[PDB]
């Protein structure tokens, strides 16, 4: 519907700075008060603030009045995005929400109407907590032994540590099989970053058929690799 | 203030049955000039910025979720779930056209009901890297059960912590809206091999008990 | 590559026979001696219409394509000179450089130059003549078809060596019709001063003399706009900076009149919480006028204060100052929670035209008792201290707004820099014209603004921003006259621009005007 | 429902009388005479 998109995805730290971008067009740029929509990845996003993107006439949600900033760019098919003194949820992904247009023949900045409810959304540009570990090479080999391996509960898997992103290039299983999402991403844990213990369903021949990888990093951790692991 | 917020955070609908995702403001949303119901339902993928699909509290978008879509009711509202427990099982919340501070709820989920059936519990000392394995000792995994209803246990060092292990968890693993994860016994880096035992286990709420098997410390 | 078109590309303009007569006409023609573009193929513009020619001995050019897209996104005219017959189609074709469907119309029908004109409803003309690089020889193209199709043609292509293209300009032509109804010769009246002379006389022979042909007029090179300096701005500058901004239960107002209503400052106002103009849009309102602005103010909790519109129905505006539908005008707003709020937030003032809803602080709303004079439980006053919290932002917290419906409340009139000594358009206040504005000695009295001539026409202006008197001369214009020996003797001619100065256009300033092409001589005859 | 008009219904020709006429939508009134002019094929 609208030209909604999001960009500039990066690590940003609580109490420190952040940066972002979004895409805009038509009534959401020049005929409505658009929402800057963002949240921690545990929930659907909500209004950081409301912006009239031609000239930028602006209002903010009071949890994000200081922590986040947005700027006018509607003729540039855009909206500008930034942060300073960022929230504890500093890993929050964000995008433009394409506000519904002015419903009556008033003229000038329509912020007297509507809310963060919108006919389109920019799908959300990612983020990570830059106060956490920025690496991810850490790995910890383990998965079910001969009580389940080569039998009715076989899984390929390993533990992972110190990751900036939640995804890991080791994928828990070593690529021979990975049945179900139980080869899961890493999550916030005692490693000072994202940490994991994942194991998806694997070949029923042996522990070496159920082969594994343990490296916690994806590309955003600068360490993404298939670093080895094994069951038992 | 308007207080646009969701009610259930998740559903557990029966297959071929129906249920509602629910949401509300605190007051007055059928606003006094027209009763023109200044709310609508966002639905999208989990974690996304909000887009409306049950429009203007009484209508729907082009190709909208229909059987998963819905309407307002005074201060409250709902999105449906008629045969919508999978594929149409979106993240959803009401949001306001009412005010500047008005925004969507945290994307509460339409989903199918799942049982707490038993995980793939077994023995699992670390591999040869057990001298740096940490949290990996007593490794176990789960599928075909409710998303937090089945898990691995801290069976290493003979600690027997049924369903209580350190873990990673993610997306679907069976058609009952069941979801999958894996976990292990808590230890320091060399302590994954250096524990008094390397036995491993897993538990679920619908099992007759937790399930487990023995092994030697760092055995490979 | 480019080449001189000579005289080729004349065609019978219309379907009628004429005797041995010189006929003058207006049509799309190839201008004489213009550039053909020569090619030796790419898609090209059609522009207004296309002359085309080639010397492909073995019929090497097989056809043409025309349209906007020349691809299946819309219909396109196809023409092919197939070996048996001419074939024509209009399908939504989709092909590359040359092929080797909504078809709403169809039709079938180096020794040589093959020569054509395509025109647009669509039409074709042709000739096919022996040749020896275009010939200097003349021959008009007979009509060859007219098609009812009305296709949108903006570009064209060619399907298959040397070939040529040129564009039909709108042009005036004299055509020499002849004894067999054929065209034997042609002029192109715009080509040169001799060709204007031939057309003006309706003759291919012109005798020795001086002949009128056209009016020379200098065009205005730009437009200058002038008004007095801006002064006495509107009281909006106080209104939207008032920390004491009016409570909606006690809304207050004043007539903004005899002022510069600088509404452009509000149109650009990046700090404004809203604008609500039910009348003119603020970009036009920056240049509006009215007898006065009916400027009035109110404040409440933001979500309730949003009810403030002409012909609106919100209970809070009913409880303050809700405007009739006839209250269309300008409006603007500010974040009262940041400054106008008290320690109780919106409790600083009595909440939501001025008092026009019969609103006052006495008993008002409720039918629960006979309205005995207690402002509470008997017959509630609705506009009590406003409910908006001080810790909220100005939608949940308090907000303030004001508006004014529309001979003395005037938007600023922008002015250009001045220009001198050039033929220009000028606007000064309500006076408009076109002329050479010049600095002058002509003093006139302090209240006066214009010069005049004896014929009661404008002759000067006082500049409204630096009070000099500018004497105004009209943009120079005069007859064009062509001096010529008889064409029987020479084709060389000399142009007289009557009464012009030679600065304004060999060259000679005569006493009768600027003479061009003639050589001055000191002998006499 | 200019490519589909109904029939162009036509009379006989009437020479040497003073007659009102329509030819193709050219209209006038005059004595139609046989004549020796040599119109070009399209005219
Ligand atoms: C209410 O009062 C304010 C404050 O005087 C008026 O708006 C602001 O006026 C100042 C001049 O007093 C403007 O500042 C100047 O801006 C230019 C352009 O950016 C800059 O080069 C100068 O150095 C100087 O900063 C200011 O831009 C202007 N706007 C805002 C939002 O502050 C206001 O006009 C008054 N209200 C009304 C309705 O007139
Ligand atoms: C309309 O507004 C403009 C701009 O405010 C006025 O222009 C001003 O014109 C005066 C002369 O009338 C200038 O004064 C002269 O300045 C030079 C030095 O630059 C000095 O040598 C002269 O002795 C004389 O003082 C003035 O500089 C100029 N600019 C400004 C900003 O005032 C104009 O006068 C106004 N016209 C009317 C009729 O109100
Ligand atoms: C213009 O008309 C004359 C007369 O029709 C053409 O000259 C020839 O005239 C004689 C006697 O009438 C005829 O036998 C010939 O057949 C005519 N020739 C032609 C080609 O028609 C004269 O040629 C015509 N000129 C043009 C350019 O059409
Ligand atoms: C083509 O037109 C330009 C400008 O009129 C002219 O300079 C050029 O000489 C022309 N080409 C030829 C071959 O004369
Ligand atoms: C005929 O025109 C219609 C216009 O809607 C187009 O959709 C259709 O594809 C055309 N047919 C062909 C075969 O090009
Ligand atoms: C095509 O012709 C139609 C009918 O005259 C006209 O409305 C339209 O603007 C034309 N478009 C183009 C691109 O030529
Ligand atoms: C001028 O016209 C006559 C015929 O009227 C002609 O004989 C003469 O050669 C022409 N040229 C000159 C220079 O007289
Ligand atoms: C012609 O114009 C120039 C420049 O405007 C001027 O100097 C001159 O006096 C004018 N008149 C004549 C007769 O040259
Ligand atoms: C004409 O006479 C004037 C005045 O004597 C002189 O300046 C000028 O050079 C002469 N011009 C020619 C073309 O002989």
């Amino acid at each position: 519907q609208v030209q909604l998109v999001q960009s500039g995805a990066e690590v940003k730290k609580p109490g420190a700075s952040v940066q972002v971008s979004c895409q805009a067009s038509a009534n959401t740029f020049t005929n409505h008060y658009i929402h800057w929509v963002r949240q921690a990845p545990g929930q659907g996003l909500e209004w950081m603030g409301i912006i009239y993107p031609t000239g930028g006439n602006t209002i903010y949600a009071q949890g994000f009045q200081g922590r986040v900033t947005m700027t006018r760019d509607t003729s540039l098919n855009t909206i500008y995005l930034e942060l300073s003194s960022l929230r504890s949820e500093d890993t929050a992904v964000y995008y433009c929400a394409r506000d519904v247009r002015v419903d009556d023949s008033w003229s000038g900045y329509d912020l007297l109407s509507g809310g963060t409810y919108f006919d389109y959304w920019g799908q959300g540009t990612l983020v990570t907590v830059s106060s956490a570990s920025t690496k991810g090479p850490s790995v910890f080999p383990l998965a079910p032994s001969s009580k389940s391996t080569s039998g009715g509960t076989a899984a390929l898997g390993c533990l992972v540590k110190d990751y900036f992103p939640e995804p890991v290039t080791v994928s828990w299983n070593s690529g021979a099989l990975t049945s179900g999402v139980h080869t899961f991403p890493a999550v916030l844990q005692s490693s000072g970053l994202y940490s994991l213990s994942s194991v998806v369903t694997v070949p029923s021949s042996s522990l070496g058929t159920q082969t594994y990888i343990c490296n916690v990093n994806h590309k955003p951790s600068n360490t993404k690799v298939d670093k080895k692991v094994e069951p038992k | 203030d308007i207080v646009m917020t969701q009610s259930p955070d998740s559903l557990a609908v029966s297959l071929g049955e129906r249920a509602t995702i629910n949401c509300r403001s605190s007051q007055s949303v059928l606003y006094s000039s027209n009763n023109e119901n200044y709310l609508a339902w966002y639905q999208q993928k989990p974690g996304q910025p909000p887009k409306l699909l049950i429009y203007w509290a009484s209508t729907r978008e082009s190709g909208i979720p229909d059987r998963f879509s819905g309407s307002g009711s005074g201060t409250d509202f709902t999105l449906t779930i008629s045969r919508l427990q999978a594929e149409d099982v979106a993240v959803y919340y009401c949001q306001q056209y009412y005010s500047l501070p008005r925004t969507f709820g945290q994307g509460t989920k339409v989903e199918i009901k799942r049982t707490v059936a038993a995980p793939s519990v077994f023995i699992f000392p670390p591999s040869d890297e057990q001298l740096k394995s940490g949290t990996a000792s007593v490794v176990c995994l789960l599928n075909n059960f409710y998303p937090r209803e089945a898990k691995v246990q801290w069976k290493v060092d003979n600690a027997l912590q049924s369903g209580n292990s350190q873990e990673s968890v993610t997306e679907q693993d069976s058609k009952d809206s069941t979801y999958s994860l894996s976990s292990t016994l808590t230890l320091s880096k060399a302590d994954y091999e250096k524990h008094k035992v390397y036995a491993c286990e897993v538990t679920h709420q619908g099992l007759s008990s937790p399930v487990t098997k023995s092994f030697n410390r760092g055995e490979c | 590559a480019y080449t001189n078109s000579f005289t080729r590309g004349v065609y019978y303009p219309d379907k009628v026979f004429r005797s041995s007569v010189l006929h003058s006409t207006q049509d799309l023609f190839l201008p004489f001696f213009s550039n053909v573009t020569w090619f030796h193929n790419p898609v090209l513009p059609f522009n207004d219409g296309v002359y085309f020619a080639s010397t492909e001995k073995s019929n090497i050019i097989r056809g043409w394509i025309f349209g906007t897209t020349l691809d299946s996104k819309t219909q396109s005219l196809l023409i092919v000179n197939n070996a048996t017959n001419v074939v024509i189609k209009v399908c939504e074709f989709q092909f590359c450089n040359d092929p080797f469907n909504n078809c709403t119309f169809e039709y079938v029908s180096f020794k040589n130059l093959r020569e054509f004109v395509f025109k647009n409803y669509f039409k074709i003309y042709s000739k096919h003549t022996p040749i020896n690089d275009l010939p200097q020889g003349f021959s008009a193209l007979e009509p060859l078809v007219d098609l009812p199709i009305g296709i949108n043609i903006t570009r064209f292509q060619t399907l298959l060596a040397a070939y040529y293209v040129g564009y039909l300009q709108p042009r005036t032509f004299l055509l020499k019709y002849n004894e067999n109804g054929t065209i034997t010769d042609a002029v192109d009246c715009a080509l040169d001063p001799l060709s204007e002379t031939k057309c003006t006389l309706k003759s291919f022979t012109v005798e020795k003399g001086i002949y009128q042909t056209s009016n020379f007029r200098v065009q205005p090179t730009e437009s200058i706009v002038r008004f007095p300096n801006i002064t006495n701005l509107c009281p909006f500058g106080e209104v939207f900076n008032a920390t004491r901004f009016a409570s909606v239960y006690a809304w207050n107002r004043k007539r903004i009149s005899n002022c510069v209503a600088d509404y452009s400052v509000l149109y650009n106002s990046a700090s404004f919480s809203t604008f609500k103009c039910y009348g003119v849009s603020p970009t036009k309102l920056n240049d509006l006028c009215f007898t006065n602005v009916y400027a009035d103010s109110f404040v409440i909790r933001g979500d309730e204060v949003r009810q403030i519109a002409p012909g609106q129905t919100g209970k809070i505006a009913d409880y303050n100052y809700k405007l009739p539908d006839d209250f269309t005008g300008c409006v603007i707003a500010w974040n009262s929670n940041n400054l106008d709020s008290k320690v109780g937030g919106n409790y600083n003032y009595l909440y939501r035209k001025p008092f026009e809803r019969d609103i006052s602080e006495a008993i008002y709303q409720a039918g629960s008792t006979p309205c005995n004079g207690v402002e509470g439980y008997n017959c509630y006053f609705p506009l009590q201290s406003y409910g908006f919290q001080p810790t909220n932002g100005v939608g949940y917290q308090p907000y303030r707004v004001v508006v004014l419906s529309f001979a003395t409340v005037c938007g600023p009139k922008k002015s250009t820099n001045l220009v001198k000594n050039k033929c220009v358009n000028f606007n000064f206040n309500g006076l408009t014209g076109t002329g050479v504005l010049t600095e002058s000695n002509k003093k006139f009295l302090p209240f006066q603004q214009f010069g005049r001539d004896i014929a009661d026409t404008t002759d000067a202006v006082r500049d409204p921003q630096t009070l000099e008197i500018l004497d105004i001369t009209p943009c120079s214009f005069g007859g064009v006259s062509v001096i010529t020996p008889g064409t029987n003797t020479s084709n060389e001619v000399a142009v007289l621009y009557q009464d012009v100065n030679c600065t304004e256009v060999n060259v000679f300033q005569t006493r009768a005007g600027c003479l061009i092409g003639a050589e001055h001589v000191n002998n006499s005859y």
